[PDB]
């Protein structure tokens, strides 16, 4: 994983 | 040349092809959420905490990456590069993957027409935040595929598409595994029943259970939500885009 | 060779020293936010894209992280590396910073309190969501400073405190630029006006205190910190944070 966003 | 990839874009398949690689290598299974990290490493994943394995290693190692093959970061790779395998997904079950992962219900047509209709009109996932550096669907695929020499001169392709590892599981983990050289055949039938779908959710709960680092739960056709949208995909579908051109390829049309 | 870092701990300033930076080569001012990142860009901010300037390019490149000098990414540059800049700040102001920024209004108590006690506890940003391989503040001084030849064996260190650019923004300035041979001096004073905290706020907006306050213990704590036999008390002192 390494994942972004912002929520 | 002993660097090997598993390429491949956003919601295909890649934890699971991930999950049972590892699972094969080690011979038993993976107990927990970032032993997928662990054994076949993510790109990303790994610059985020500004780790990079050797460019250059004298025995063979596999990372994941979502990257596009031409990406500058991976020119570093470029003669240790020997072999790759890109995983491929239809892509309406890519775009509805990710309406899952978001959370959001099949009612919710707003919410999943916005998802839907940014997809068809960026080829991809691009405009969603959570990767960068994929590109459009077709622009990954051609990377690894028809082009993946612009980027890595001395590599060969494996090509497998999810819904073939649907289907047959064993037979096509076998593919993977022989292409990659990783030696038996035995140990292939194990590794699938290690990393199915049940064995998956409950390895993500246990995970999730003792607070861990996993990736909110994690683990149908076009009809639905459109019309609209159904009409506009399949324009996309059958027009004169590259993605036309890979969709009619892989034999999504 | 031609590589040079602009290092520190973040919440240390290297905004706007990069922001400076970039408008002196520029001499042009700073057209606004990502134009920092285009002119010393973030290096972190470039893997994110999978961007990544080639190893020995052959002129003069600029850019900028958070990470301790030792990161396996860094390896790349291991031999091209030429120069560092290694700014440093008061730790006391760089939590102070997150707090401002993570949002809180100074009378929020336990809400302060928790990210305080964290922040001693690791000496630095360690449990911080926001940045990763930054490492701990001592850990990450060391590495880019008195260490810096174990991950930079071709490198030179001009290191640089935040208080003595605020203190002096041109003379300050000017010793960055001098050390790197971006040329003159003169371009130094507009530089340092194209990027004041004025320009600054006004950037990042048309693009989109001390230990006072709940001390009593805390307080207490930090300068048990501050006065330890660690290394974190070590660059303290050598700063004149003691
Ligand atoms: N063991 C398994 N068997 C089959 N599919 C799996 C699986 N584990 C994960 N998947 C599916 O792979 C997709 C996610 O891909 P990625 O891991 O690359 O993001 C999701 O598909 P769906 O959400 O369509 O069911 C996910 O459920």
């Amino acid at each position: 994983x390494y994942x972004x966003x912002y929520x | 040349g002993s660097m090997c990839w598993i390429a491949s874009y956003p919601k295909a398949g890649g934890h699971w092809l991930r999950c049972m690689l590892t699972s094969y290598v080690t011979g038993e299974p993976v107990e927990t959420w970032p032993g997928i990290q662990a054994g076949v490493p993510h790109l990303e994943g790994l610059l985020r905490d500004g780790e990079a394995p050797s460019a250059d290693p004298d025995e063979q190692v596999l990372l994941a990456t979502h990257f596009t093959a031409d990406r500058p970061v991976l020119r570093f790779y470029r003669e240790s590069t020997a072999k790759v395998v890109c995983l491929i997904r239809n892509p309406r079950d890519a775009m509805l993957s990710l309406m899952r992962m978001k959370g959001i219900p099949p009612e919710d047509v707003e919410a999943c027409r916005k998802i839907a209709e940014t997809f068809i009109a960026d080829e991809g996932f691009s405009s969603v935040r959570i990767w960068a550096g994929e590109g459009s669907w077709p622009e990954n695929i051609r990377s690894w595929t028809d082009s993946v020499h612009e980027s890595f001169p001395n590599a060969a392709v494996l090509a497998v598409r999810y819904e073939d590892l649907r289907k047959d599981p064993e037979g096509e983990l076998w593919k993977v595994v022989d292409f990659l050289e990783l030696g038996g055949r035995d140990g292939v039938a194990d590794a699938v029943a290690n990393c199915t779908l049940e064995r998956m959710r409950e390895m993500e709960e246990r995970s999730k259970l003792l607070g861990l680092e996993t990736t909110l739960p994690f683990v149908k056709s076009l009809k639905f939500m459109g019309d609209d949208i159904e009409k506009a995909y399949a324009d996309l579908l059958h027009g004169e885009t590259d993605f036309a051109h890979y969709a009619r390829l892989y034999g999504y049309a």
